[PDB]
């Protein structure tokens, strides 16, 4: 039920036509956050849902990841976030999946993970890789 | 009203 709330406001999103509100990026991140028993659904769900949806939603979808790793790194600590570590798991496909936003979209992701190094919210091994991807596109 | 990738 944890997972079914959270799976419903994440699909919601294509209810909405982009940018996507705060007020719905909180309500999405905090259904994960409540749900961080089930973490590994919380990030399959956000996951599929970037692999399958149209491509107007793959940088709402990446909204998603970042709203939901900054809201537990602040909440649980840096070191303690269960959602980046996890995320980080299939991270190069999900990336491969948000690149195919329209091309006006593309440096709405270079700012998230510009952002993500700033902060190390990812190792730079991770970070790289995900920056190469996006100047390989150009 | 949009998202922006900031701090909470």
């Amino acid at each position: 039920e944890a997972v079914k709330t959270f799976n419903s406001e994440l699909y919601s999103l294509n209810d909405y036509k982009p940018p996507i509100s705060k007020a719905k990026m909180t309500q999405i991140t905090k259904a994960a956050i409540k749900a961080i028993k089930f973490y590994k659904h919380v990030v399959q769900s956000v996951e599929k849902f970037i692999q399958k949806c149209k491509p107007e939603y793959k940088v709402p979808g990446l909204y998603v990841i970042d709203s939901i790793v900054r809201q537990s790194r602040h909440q649980f600590g840096q070191e303690k976030d269960v959602f980046a570590p996890r995320f980080s798991n299939n991270i190069i496909s999900t990336f491969q999946n948000l690149y195919r936003c329209p091309g006006d979209d593309k440096s709405k992701i270079v700012r998230v993970l510009n952002l993500w190094q700033k902060n190390n919210v990812f190792k730079s091994e991770i970070i790289q890789p995900l920056l190469d991807m996006a100047a390989a596109l150009e | 009203p949009s998202y922006s990738p900031t701090s909470p």
